[PDB]
């Protein structure tokens, strides 16, 4: 093997190159490797950001994901929203061990979600919640990554 | 050719994005291919090519992105910039994806 461990994971909530062909068909998941602890840990990645649903979510959406990062726009108010009610959808859907993270995320606005708000959210759900300073995306990642290792490596043994 | 496929059939050097230098594979995970696979272009339609590395898995890839399906075909593109097509894989071989050489860059 390659690596010492995969996981699939979601990343979901509203927010250049260019090559059309791949516009038209679209990106289904990517594979993406990391380095934690000197561990290679593969990552299957679908993302569905930017995206809106026409169909309606089943089980069968979140069946096999061992994480989801939830983001939304600090500076959009119907963004934020949209991540509390996923929240709720994956509290019915998706298996109760899934790890779970939200991303207050963003250069070029104003603030219009503040972070206790966010904070506030994470606490109502008991799941984690980082605002993206140096610190981003990537870390945030990193992060969800980090605690699926933890559990996983004692499920092991 | 020359320090590019060693005397095992494998890559010497690691594959990168040839737009962004992304690393698509590590050095020795893959075996040179001369089947001949048609690739659209990656821009505005395609390319026979006969050069290609073959990868057995795609976790052995170590940045990549996967196309919807395409009938039974998803087509390989960067995982950073998402330019492509950069490699094909037909759903019916599950352990046959291929990375031309064309589309790639090599260090
Ligand atoms: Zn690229």
């Amino acid at each position: 093997k390659t690596y010492d461990y995969l996981f699939k994971l979601l990343l979901i909530g509203d927010s250049a190159f260019n090559s059309t062909f791949i516009s038209t068909i679209g990106i289904d998941f990517k594979i993406r490797t990391i380095e934690l602890d000197g561990k290679r840990i593969k990552l299957q990645i679908w993302d569905t950001a930017g995206q809106e649903r026409f169909r309606t979510i089943t089980t069968a959406y979140y069946r096999g994901a061992m994480g989801i990062m939830l983001v939304y726009d600090i500076t959009n108010e119907k963004s934020f929203d949209n991540i509390r009610n996923w929240i709720r959808n994956i509290e019915e859907h998706a298996s109760a061990d899934v790890e779970k993270m939200i991303l207050g995320n963003k250069d070029v606005d104003k603030r219009q979600v503040s972070k206790e708000r966010g904070e506030k959210l994470a606490l109502d759900y008991g799941i984690k919640f980082m605002e993206t300073a140096n610190i981003n995306v990537e870390n945030a990642f990193f992060t969800l990554a980090r605690d699926i290792k933890a559990k996983m490596d004692k499920n092991w043994k | 050719q020359g320090h590019m496929v060693s005397a095992e059939g494998r890559n010497r050097k690691a594959v990168l994005c040839q737009r962004c230098g992304s690393r698509v594979l590590q050095p020795g995970t893959a075996l040179f291919s001369r089947r001949q696979l048609f690739l659209p272009s990656m821009r505005k339609d395609g390319d026979l090519l006969q050069e290609h590395w073959l990868v057995e898995d795609m976790f052995i890839f170590e940045n990549v992105g996967f196309t919807k399906d395409v009938g039974n075909i998803k087509f390989l593109v960067c995982a950073d910039c998402e330019i492509g097509p950069i490699g094909w894989h037909c759903l019916d071989d599950k352990n046959s994806f291929y990375v031309a050489l064309e589309r790639v860059s090599h260090e």
